[PDB]
């Protein structure tokens, strides 16, 4: 049920 | 059908339109995306310069690994700047949510993905975090089996904390107790699915309201001896209910946000009848906040990468259209799903909003729009 | 470790009857970081004691924090058995406070107005006559003023005794702030610093106004420097004079209330340095006796050659500077007049009773607050 | 954080 926070966030 | 980055087209158009849409757009790329955003109560205006100082409580959301609780200070131009970090604090996993305590804004409680609810005092940690990556929280709050998002400090009972969770439960803590481990005073087992948000009522120490994936609004009273059944029950939406927010001026009025793309207005005095449904979002809604300045102003955000601002007093007004009459403004500044936003408590109409592409925007719509 | 420290308390306690004319002890629900007597004494005609009040604060693990005013029954002129019919200490009022009270100081011109240092960098201003004695159970803090200028918490605080409404604050952010809250109605408003002196480069530990020259004040910082400031000066980034006061952090100072050129400073090098404003390239003296850090130093408000100091060595030393150079048989320098060993924890603050000579309040980290007074033959 | 203020005060 983790469709509120993405998998693999990306870095800047 | 993939490859659809139609997103980029509309960001190009939006940017070109800001001179006549905002009195203020600031953009900043965060080192990792923040899942959470909340202004701190304190505004500073140095007696010399032409800007004022505000501060945010943010978090990180990394991809293996090392997350931090973040305090950032924001310089906002005066009538007649740039955003930097004040302090990082090592955090066990992503910060699902960060919320300061009104009675002591030094105190911040965070939701991790790891079951734990943690309590930080940022004045008791270095501006430069220990590179070991170690997390040393001042309290460890236990009750949940799963991560959650919903979190809320009690404005009328210092130290009392509510948390919402995937384990279907809501937990109560009053941290005025005894490694550094405190157990739930109470666990409200009303909901039958994931609990998405929880919030205290703003005048009544005893009441709070929760939302869950079972499409329900439940109103709770803490005197109640039953932790298995709330004072009231509503079928709030035709899908998941993800957030709620009591009206900071009207004690019977609250709003709910849903996976059904609608914002439901509620009257505590009679929950059998929905007051209103704000329809305009094109996808899920995950956050809703009342403006702390104007009693009839409400904002919402979510997956459709937009932030809608509503004025509920123009409900029912006649028009020729391209959306409801109560629809005051659409902020199209983000090129991703918005995770959280926060009204500036001191600078009216200024809003902070943070998205899944690490963009943090401090912004304000133009004044002719709300006159 | 509380091993040897306890041996000495067992000994100290048994010795108090003719080392002191008064020992009162009271354990606070939470430890106080701050202590200052209010100037005003109340003395009912019937009874044989008089009532003084302190300004104390809390420093909790979590919970709620409060600004505190306490009442003390101090004898007038009976005999009895003094500290051991035993005179009482109570809490008169709590006011909800945003985080621990780093320091509380009342205004000399209006002793109802009290300023506190919070850990959220905020300086708050209260009129305790405008709050109930029983704090609001919501726990929300409602200050009459909110003073802004700082980025980090601090301790140093000092009201200007000859310029009403002028407050200076010291801080970890390396800055000193001045507020003039004079034309400012005390009903909640936010006020920003008039001026910020950026001389120091490290944590500023304390600041105090001169007691007779309205324009002058001095600050000390962890950069081991004592700086004397002038408000007339248009330059706030460099003070009129600067001294390398100690070989470690400088944690406090206190100007002499009878002698306009003399101040003293206290540090982490276990010493108190006596200073002459007329010539700062020369430390007048170094009072050496403490065995650990010094965090507070105060002149006696009664006698111009009496000085006290306190800090981590869980002791409060009282100095007499006229006995500099006197001969001895020693158990310490001649200028060392009394060693108060009443605390078994690091002492946070003390303050001389302004109306009762030689009466001192002193508070430590284990929530113990002591009202005490050395025997008269020691200073006669 | 200072070396003046304790880390963990205790309740009485």
């Amino acid at each position: 049920m983790s469709r509120r926070k993405q998998a693999k966030p990306q870095h800047i | 059908a993939v490859e659809e980055r139609v997103i980029n087209e509309e960001y190009k158009i939006w940017k070109k339109n800001t001179p006549f849409l905002y009195d203020l757009v600031m953009t900043h790329a965060l080192e990792w995306p923040s899942l959470t955003a909340q202004w701190l109560p304190d505004v500073t205006r140095p007696e010399g310069k032409d800007f004022s100082i505000h501060r945010l409580v943010l978090g990180t959301h990394t991809s293996d690994e090392q997350n931090h609780l973040v305090i950032a200070s924001v310089q906002l131009p005066n009538d007649d700047g740039k955003i930097e970090i004040e302090i990082k604090i090592n955090h066990e996993g992503e910060v699902n949510r960060a919320r300061y305590m009104p009675q002591n804004p030094c105190i911040i409680a965070t939701k991790t993905p790891s079951s734990d609810v943690l309590v930080f005092d940022y004045t008791k940690h270095p501006s430069k975090p220990d590179p070991s990556g170690e997390c040393n929280p001042d309290l460890r709050l236990r009750g949940h089996q799963k991560e959650g998002y919903g979190l809320s400090w009690n404005p009328n009972l210092s130290g009392h904390l509510l948390s919402a969770s995937d384990d279907h439960t809501i937990c109560l803590w009053d941290i005025s107790a005894v490694g550094k481990v405190v157990d739930a005073k109470t666990i409200f087992t009303g909901h039958t699915a994931v609990v998405e948000d929880v919030s205290w009522h703003l005048l009544h120490e005893s009441l709070f309201g929760s939302v869950a994936d079972d499409q329900k609004l439940m109103i709770w009273d803490t005197r109640s001896n039953n932790t298995s059944k709330p004072s009231h029950s509503v079928d709030a939406h035709t899908a998941e209910v993800n957030c709620l927010s009591f009206n900071p001026y009207s004690e019977f009025i609250l709003a709910t946000g849903s996976a059904d793309k609608t914002v439901a207005l509620w009257d505590l005095r009679n929950l059998k009848l929905k007051l209103h449904s704000f329809e305009s979002h094109k996808d899920e809604i995950f956050q809703v906040q009342w403006s702390p300045h104007n009693e009839t102003i409400l904002a919402s955000s979510g997956t459709d990468r937009r932030l809608n601002v509503w004025d509920l007093s123009k409900i029912g007004e006649e028009q020729s259209e391209d959306g409801p009459p109560e629809l005051l403004f659409i902020h199209g500044g983000h090129t991703a799903k918005i995770s959280d936003f926060s009204w500036n408590p001191n600078e009216p109409w200024v809003i902070c909003s943070v998205s899944e592409d690490n963009i943090m925007q401090v912004w304000q719509m133009a004044e002719n729009i709300y006159n």
